[PDB]
DNA sequence: TATAATGGGAGCTGTCACGGATGC
């Protein structure tokens, strides 16, 4: 379905926030911003999707994404509340891709 | 409201009540679509706290 | 890099002669 203001605003707020989350987390744990972000994208979408991406210095298995998801989970409340808000973030971002996939077909009708 | 504790003293034929009282007093906010509610159903706030 | 914009079009029509697969 079509997102009111209301909801496209708070799930842009969320992604945002989750983005800056990330930077926050890797600021405390000093993992790579990137890592972590295909961490809680992985644990996001499952272990239906987990690949190795060019970008990462490591490949990205189920065993690595555990290790880091557990480094993760290792953290004080304050600390371990950053690692909330960046899967929130992940998911406000899919629901926002998925719900505005309309405008691409009518944009693309006239290409 | 409701009268907590209740002091009375007696002066020719009347008496006079020291009442001590504890009400709520409602006030209404407005949320707009830009505006997000950071605090829950019946939460606890004080001086200082963001409702919104 | 920023008004807002949120589901596509063209089909294309005078052959049987069927073969095996699929359906009340």
């Amino acid at each position: 379905p079509l997102l009111t203001l209301e909801e496209e605003v708070e799930l842009a707020r969320k992604v945002e926030e989750g983005m800056e989350a990330i930077k926050k987390l890797s600021e405390i744990t000093g993992l790579d911003p990137d890592l972590i972000r295909e961490v809680v994208r992985a644990k996001i979408l499952g272990s239906a999707r987990v690949r190795h991406i060019p970008g990462l210095k490591e490949t990205l298995d189920p065993k690595t994404v555990e290790e880091i998801d557990q480094k993760l989970k290792s953290l004080p409340k304050e600390h371990k509340r950053y690692l909330h808000i960046a899967r929130e973030g992940e998911a406000a971002r899919q629901h926002l891709i998925e719900a505005n996939l309309r405008l691409v077909v009518s944009i693309a009708k006239k290409y | 409201v409701r009268a907590a504790q209740v002091e009375a003293e007696e002066e020719g034929e009347t008496v006079y009540l020291t009442l001590f009282l504890e009400w709520t007093e409602p006030k209404d906010y407005r949320v707009q679509p830009h505006m997000n509610v950071v605090v829950p159903e019946g939460a606890r706030v004080e001086a200082g706290d963001k409702i919104v």
